[PDB]
């Protein structure tokens, strides 16, 4: 589909505390003298 | 903060003190335009 | 230094963007995607944008955002 025309909306949303958002622990040659 | 207008308040829409309703979604909007080889255009059209 | 200061212009964008209108049309689309979910050329707008300048691992967790 074109689907021409589609509403935008800019928010200042995305306020939080910072912390994670689903709340768990999310975890992921050399010197030498002669 | 006023009541806000649920679907048993609205019958209060149509008595002698005239009411606006402002409807601000489509204000801003774009169409998004694919050509396949080269980019991809994002055309900002009016609203309202 | 001379070699990698070579490498370092070896390294520039000849198509960055422009960089406060890059920040602009990166608001834009992520407005975009944020206010349409179920649009598909938003997510391929936005990754788009996202490859053409940036890195590219944003722009594969957005998709992977828009796919599912």
């Amino acid at each position: 589909d074109e689907t021409y025309g589609v509403n935008v909306q800019f928010e200042s949303d995305e306020e939080e505390g910072d912390e994670d958002v689903y709340g768990e622990v999310r975890e992921e040659c050399t010197l030498s003298a002669n | 903060t006023e009541p806000y207008l649920s679907s048993q308040n609205y019958g209060e829409l149509f008595s002698n003190q005239i009411i606006w309703f402002v409807d601000d979604t489509n204000v801003y909007r774009v169409t998004i335009h694919k050509t396949f080889e080269g980019n991809l255009t994002t055309k900002p059209i009016n609203g309202a | 230094p001379k070699g990698y200061l070579t490498d370092l212009n070896s390294m520039i964008p000849t198509h960055g963007g422009d960089i406060n209108d890059i920040k602009k049309a990166r608001l834009l689309l992520k407005s975009v995607r944020e206010t349409n979910p179920h649009h598909p050329p938003a997510w391929i707008a936005s990754a788009r944008l996202e490859e053409v300048t940036g890195k590219l691992q944003v722009a594969r967790n957005l998709i992977m955002k828009g796919t599912e």
